[PDB]
RNA sequence: GAGCCGGUAGCGGGCGUGGAUCCCUGGAUGUCCGAAUGGGGGAACCCGGCCGGCGGGAACGCCGGUCACCGCGCUUUUUGCGCGGGGGGAACCUGGGGAACUGAAACAUCUCAGUACCCAGAGGAGAGGAAAGAGAAAUCGACUCCCUGAGUAGCGGCGAGCGAAAGGGGACCAGCCUAAACCGUCCGGCUUGUCCGGGCGGGGUCGUGGGGCCCUCGGACACCGAAUCCCCAGCCUAGCCGAAGCUGUUGGGAAGCAGCGCCAGAGAGGGUGAAAGCCCCGUAGGCGAAAGGUGGGGGGAUAGGUGAGGGUACCCGAGUACCCCGUGGUUCGUGGAGCCAUGGGGGAAUCUGGGCGGACCACCGCCUAAGGCUAAGUACUCCGGGUGACCGAUAGCGCACCAGUACCGUGAGGGAAAGGUGAAAAGAACCCCGGGAGGGGAGUGAAAUAGAGCCUGAAACCGUGGGCUUACAAGCAGUCACGGCC
RNA sequence: UGAGCUGGGGCUAGGAGUGAAAAGCUAACCGAGCCCGGAGAUAGCUGGUUCUCCCCGAAAUGACUUUAGGGUCAGCCUCAG
RNA sequence: UGCGAAUGCCGGCAUGAGUAACGAUAAAGAGGGUGAGAAUCCCUCUCGCCGUAAGCCCAAGGGUUCCUACGCAAUGGUCGUCAGCGUAGGGUUAGGCGGGACCUAAGGUGAAGCCGAAAGGCGUAGCCGAAGGGCAGCCGGUUAAUAUUCCGGCCCUUCCC
RNA sequence: AAGCCUCUAAGCACAACCUGCGGGAACCCGUACCGCAAACCGACACAGGUGGGCGGGUGCAAGAGCACUCAGGCGCGCGGG
């Protein structure tokens, strides 16, 4: 069921695309669409809703999802692939240098 | 299960007009019998039921583009509360 | 979660008591319905919880008779 | 149900062959066939009323196995039931094993 | 192991590391119809008996439970009780039945064909199977299946055509239980007895014939051993670990190009804005079951099995063998016609008995009929998976799309069309014309003749504009010449 | 007012029904209903049979044929040695 | 594996053509209203046609077509502001009406029983089977839409105690 | 054929059935609307087909006939010349 290699908390860097380079906290993960939303790829929605709440308002600037592959997690270094290590309970994501978050 | 025999109050001009006399109408279970609805209302609203009228309400056919279907069939009971009594739960 | 507690409470508790409790929640449900029926007088998720909660008692009642 | 209750002989299917001409073994050019058609051969079924216990029992059997009915009648041993002693006289007493 | 309350956003609410959604196993609940099974009935509805419960509850209604039929077994026909059956399944299998077109360049025998199909039954397979067999070798050894033998031997209006077996090479491998003589026992019938019969137990199972009974020898710890039970490994039903790259550059986007690197038991493959071994998912290599299924493999039990000689002549499957009439099967279509099967008639014997080696007889041999079971090698593919000098939306399944649907038909039945915006909805706020539809700006986008009647967008077909041309000429419309005008 | 008409409930069917008889009717075509199947029946008949260039190039006769607008052998074309 | 022909197959678009036709010759006219738009919707008046019907009530069959609000892309042989059309909401009330916890008819089914290769075919009783038999409600009022059903008045049936 | 009345049998006759009064109990299904038709059978808002009841008045010998008319319903879903 959709493996997925980054979570809500994580601090990812956008490895490719237009926001190649940027670094951000993934706000939301969307396993169904295999995508995450970070702080890159944000766009300009025409906010019709002039009538309901959000009057006058012509537009909005929500942040669009990103193919989950477009991002990589980081820690005292750059991005890493992920290695999983077994303790004496269950496993945890350790980068290819140290470890990932408390 | 008596709260299973009685589904919901039927909310309509016609239904409301019934409150004047002791006549309250409910959506009931379609397999529920008149005798069963008496006791069901009797123990649900601590009232004496005196007359029970029922009728089936066929589902309306409705489509949503391409796909056309039907809404569930229903049953209405118009119940006659004894002289002087009242279902306060419906008087709103 | 809040549920496992209720499950423990329900288990170890007489069938007669279980039937009593069911009949009760069953009545509460009817009330949730009528509120929802006249609209804007309810808040969904409760109709589901209770409906699903009435199931839990009935399944434990089953164990206690089986 | 044109079947022997004892031997189990039942009607079979056989051909009726119309031959003509003089046999070859008689200086004929040989026999010729002008038709072959299907027909049944029924076993020679007959009724056999025989008194057993207090009751009258009727077997539908091939004439060939009529003897068997009376042999099955010899075997006697406690049975005041209904017209269904044959149920007992039958395979129960036929070959059993 | 961090997100979740299906497709499905939204409104309105909620749940999750105190481990949710989700996945696997087991259990619970499971209206009504349907074999449908209390009884009816025009399936999904209607009406009851009995016991118990609920409501004030006798009338009424609801809830739980129970009640069809048939077979077998007990049992006292009593009357019950227990057990089972029933119906369905793509194809495969066996049995009971069983065509025609067609072929014979007509047609009847023959063919198509024991096919199609109908019916019954079975199961993961089914059939078959332990010689009354083959058939010329003093031979072989159950059955099934493949190759071969062989288009041979033969069959055949000797036409059309049909078509074996032995033997050899392989796959698989296995052999058993009974009936009877004899003995014990319980029981029933009576014309009471070393009587007859049924029921159980022992006994016995064979073709260098075997067994029973009598005597002699020595008859055993053993030795073999399941197709049955038990345990276990292994396997299926969820999963998990899994190496190695950064920078610059063009670009809407890098995976392209360039510069230095690295992994490889992994350079299959699929994604990521374009073309990535080293970004993502995987791949090589490993790992994993509390529960259910399996378990043909290893182990262990149990059932079961195992003697020699002599005599006696007791037993060795009956409406059977055998013969004859009528037919089927076999390559054998009446043929010299055997063999196996059997509707009809007649009708034995128990080893010195019986069947067979293609009429018959002799001789010489083979085999022991009239009881039953038996794994595996074999057939199929509803189902899961893996592969493709397989299709790529007129193809491929009828169906890539809510299709056995819409629709057609009283019904059996027939039966379609219909895929693609973009990398991302960023799916065009606002303004103008309009009742809307639609369009014009603005805006998004790398692109908007990618704007949702959306990738590419051919042809017929319809238009708007322009050049040349045409109202005294006539024709398969073109062609060869000249000339004009653009 | 009759061998009358008609509603409703029933029964009879494919070589079969039913028919005051026409081979009428049996679900809008009945000298043998419809559906699915044997089935891709058979069709010595009819139609159709798709890129290019190069060389050669016929026959419409004879015999026999339930044969005569179909065939078998020969004759005539082509290719190889 | 190459298409131009098979009255080929599937699809698209042409010609005839602004042509035939717009479905009974009972028949129309005006004023006013609504509306972006009106011969076609609403209202008034005049005219015409049915009247053993072309009016009304049952049974079949049909199955939301019913009433109301908001609508006109399509369906309507034109047009529609209207509709039997789109969206939504509402609407069918019974001891006495009809049918069933009644009866039997043809026929169907079918314990007994009979027959048939299998499938199955018969068949006494019984059971099923109705627009026949049997059985207790008449007059008004009321809703946008149901009424012998709700209400009012008068009147009856069966069951239990 | 049942309802119904009568007759008696097993049984039971401090039951039972009958009459009268009183109290209580009385379930499932249908019920909208069209229905000689634009809502049913005819691919259609199709000049066809579809069973039972009511179907007023005047006149004409009578009548359900014919003419005109009540109630009620319609001028038939392209129009103008
Ligand atoms: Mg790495
Ligand atoms: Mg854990
Ligand atoms: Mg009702
Ligand atoms: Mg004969
Ligand atoms: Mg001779
Ligand atoms: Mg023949
Ligand atoms: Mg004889
Ligand atoms: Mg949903
Ligand atoms: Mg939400
Ligand atoms: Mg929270
Ligand atoms: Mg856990
Ligand atoms: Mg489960
Ligand atoms: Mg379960
Ligand atoms: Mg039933
Ligand atoms: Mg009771
Ligand atoms: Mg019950
Ligand atoms: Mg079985
Ligand atoms: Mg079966
Ligand atoms: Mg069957
Ligand atoms: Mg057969
Ligand atoms: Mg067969
Ligand atoms: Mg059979
Ligand atoms: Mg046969
Ligand atoms: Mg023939
Ligand atoms: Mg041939
Ligand atoms: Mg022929
Ligand atoms: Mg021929
Ligand atoms: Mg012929
Ligand atoms: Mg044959
Ligand atoms: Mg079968
Ligand atoms: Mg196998
Ligand atoms: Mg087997
Ligand atoms: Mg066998
Ligand atoms: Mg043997
Ligand atoms: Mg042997
Ligand atoms: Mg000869
Ligand atoms: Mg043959
Ligand atoms: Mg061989
Ligand atoms: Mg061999
Ligand atoms: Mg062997
Ligand atoms: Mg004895
Ligand atoms: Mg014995
Ligand atoms: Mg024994
Ligand atoms: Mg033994
Ligand atoms: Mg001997
Ligand atoms: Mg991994
Ligand atoms: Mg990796
Ligand atoms: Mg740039
Ligand atoms: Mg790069
Ligand atoms: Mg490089
Ligand atoms: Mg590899
Ligand atoms: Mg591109
Ligand atoms: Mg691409
Ligand atoms: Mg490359
Ligand atoms: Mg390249
Ligand atoms: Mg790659
Ligand atoms: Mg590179
Ligand atoms: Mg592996
Ligand atoms: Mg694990
Ligand atoms: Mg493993
Ligand atoms: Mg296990
Ligand atoms: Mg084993
Ligand atoms: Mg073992
Ligand atoms: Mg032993
Ligand atoms: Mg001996
Ligand atoms: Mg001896
Ligand atoms: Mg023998
Ligand atoms: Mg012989
Ligand atoms: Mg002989
Ligand atoms: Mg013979
Ligand atoms: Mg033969
Ligand atoms: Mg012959
Ligand atoms: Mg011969
Ligand atoms: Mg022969
Ligand atoms: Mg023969
Ligand atoms: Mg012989
Ligand atoms: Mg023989
Ligand atoms: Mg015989
Ligand atoms: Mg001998
Ligand atoms: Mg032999
Ligand atoms: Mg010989
Ligand atoms: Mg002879
Ligand atoms: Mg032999
Ligand atoms: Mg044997
Ligand atoms: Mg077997
Ligand atoms: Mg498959
Ligand atoms: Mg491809
Ligand atoms: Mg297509
Ligand atoms: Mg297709
Ligand atoms: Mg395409
Ligand atoms: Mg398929
Ligand atoms: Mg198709
Ligand atoms: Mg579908
Ligand atoms: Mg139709
Ligand atoms: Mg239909
Ligand atoms: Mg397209
Ligand atoms: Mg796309
Ligand atoms: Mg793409
Ligand atoms: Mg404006
Ligand atoms: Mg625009
Ligand atoms: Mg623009
Ligand atoms: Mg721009
Ligand atoms: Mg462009
Ligand atoms: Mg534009
Ligand atoms: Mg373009
Ligand atoms: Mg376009
Ligand atoms: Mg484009
Ligand atoms: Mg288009
Ligand atoms: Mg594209
Ligand atoms: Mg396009
Ligand atoms: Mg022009
Ligand atoms: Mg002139
Ligand atoms: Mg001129
Ligand atoms: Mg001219
Ligand atoms: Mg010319
Ligand atoms: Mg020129
Ligand atoms: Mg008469
Ligand atoms: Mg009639
Ligand atoms: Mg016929
Ligand atoms: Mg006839
Ligand atoms: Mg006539
Ligand atoms: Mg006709
Ligand atoms: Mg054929
Ligand atoms: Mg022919
Ligand atoms: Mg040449
Ligand atoms: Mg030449
Ligand atoms: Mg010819
Ligand atoms: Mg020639
Ligand atoms: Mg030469
Ligand atoms: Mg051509
Ligand atoms: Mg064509
Ligand atoms: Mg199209
Ligand atoms: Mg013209
Ligand atoms: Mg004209
Ligand atoms: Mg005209
Ligand atoms: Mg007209
Ligand atoms: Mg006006
Ligand atoms: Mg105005
Ligand atoms: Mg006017
Ligand atoms: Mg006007
Ligand atoms: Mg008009
Ligand atoms: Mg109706
Ligand atoms: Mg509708
Ligand atoms: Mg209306
Ligand atoms: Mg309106
Ligand atoms: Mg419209
Ligand atoms: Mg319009
Ligand atoms: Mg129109
Ligand atoms: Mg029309
Ligand atoms: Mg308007
Ligand atoms: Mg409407
Ligand atoms: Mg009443
Ligand atoms: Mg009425
Ligand atoms: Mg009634
Ligand atoms: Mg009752
Ligand atoms: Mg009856
Ligand atoms: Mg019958
Ligand atoms: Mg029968
Ligand atoms: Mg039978
Ligand atoms: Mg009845
Ligand atoms: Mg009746
Ligand atoms: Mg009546
Ligand atoms: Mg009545
Ligand atoms: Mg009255
Ligand atoms: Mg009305
Ligand atoms: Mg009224
Ligand atoms: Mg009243
Ligand atoms: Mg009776
Ligand atoms: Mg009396
Ligand atoms: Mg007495
Ligand atoms: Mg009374
Ligand atoms: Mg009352
Ligand atoms: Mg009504
Ligand atoms: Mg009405
Ligand atoms: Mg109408
Ligand atoms: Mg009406
Ligand atoms: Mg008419
Ligand atoms: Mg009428
Ligand atoms: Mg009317
Ligand atoms: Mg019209
Ligand atoms: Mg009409
Ligand atoms: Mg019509
Ligand atoms: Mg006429
Ligand atoms: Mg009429
Ligand atoms: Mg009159
Ligand atoms: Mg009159
Ligand atoms: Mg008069
Ligand atoms: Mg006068
Ligand atoms: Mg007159
Ligand atoms: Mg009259
Ligand atoms: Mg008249
Ligand atoms: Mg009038
Ligand atoms: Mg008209």
């Amino acid at each position: 069921r959709v493996k997925m290699h980054v979570k809500k908390g994580d601090t990812v860097l956008v490895a490719s695309g237009k926001y190649k380079g940027r670094v951000g906290k993934v706000k939301e993960v969307l396993p169904k669409k295999y995508a995450v939303i970070v702080e890159g790829v944000n766009i300009v929605k025409k906010a019709v809703r002039v009538s309901p709440k959000y009057p006058q308002g012509g537009f909005i600037e929500k942040e669009a999802p990103l193919h989950a592959s477009k991002v990589r997690p980081i820690c005292p270094a750059c991005g890493k692939p992920t290695r999983v290590r077994k303790k004496f309970l269950e496993n945890g994501k350790k980068i290819r240098v140290c470890a990932k978050c408390g | 299960t008596a709260y299973d025999v009685i589904l919901a109050p039927v909310l309509s001009e016609k239904a409301y007009a019934g409150f004047a006399e002791g006549k309250y109408t409910f959506w009931v279970h379609p397999k529920a019998t008149k005798t069963e609805i008496k006791n069901a209302v009797e123990t649900a609203f601590k009232v004496k039921v005196v007359k029970v009228n029922t009728l089936h309400v066929r589902g309306k056919k409705k489509r949503l583009g391409r796909y056309l279907g039907k809404r569930p069939d229903r049953k209405k009971a118009i119940v006659q509360v004894a002289p002087g009594q009242k279902i306060e739960a419906l008087e709103g | 979660s809040e549920v496992r507690k209720q499950l423990e409470e329900a288990r170890k508790l007489s069938p007669v008591e279980l039937e009593k409790l069911v009949r009760e929640k069953k009545r509460e449900l009817m009330e949730l319905r009528f509120q929802a029926s006249i609209g804007q007088l309810s808040q969904n998720h409760k109709i589901r919880d209770l409906k699903r909660q009435i199931a839990r008692l009935l399944t434990v009642l089953n164990e206690k008779r089986r | 149900s044109k079947v022997c209750e004892i031997s189990g002989k039942r009607p079979i299917v056989a051909n009726s062959i119309q031959r003509r001409g003089k046999a070859k073994r008689e200086g004929g050019v040989g026999k010729k066939t002008t038709g072959i058609s299907k027909r049944r051969q029924y076993p020679n079924l007959q009724k056999v009323r025989v008194r057993v216990a207090g009751q009258e029992i009727t077997f539908r059997v091939a004439a060939s196995h009529i003897p068997k009915v009376y042999e099955l009648v010899e075997r006697a041993k406690g049975l005041k039931l209904e017209g269904l002693s044959p149920k007992e006289i039958k395979k129960e007493l036929l070959k059993l094993l």
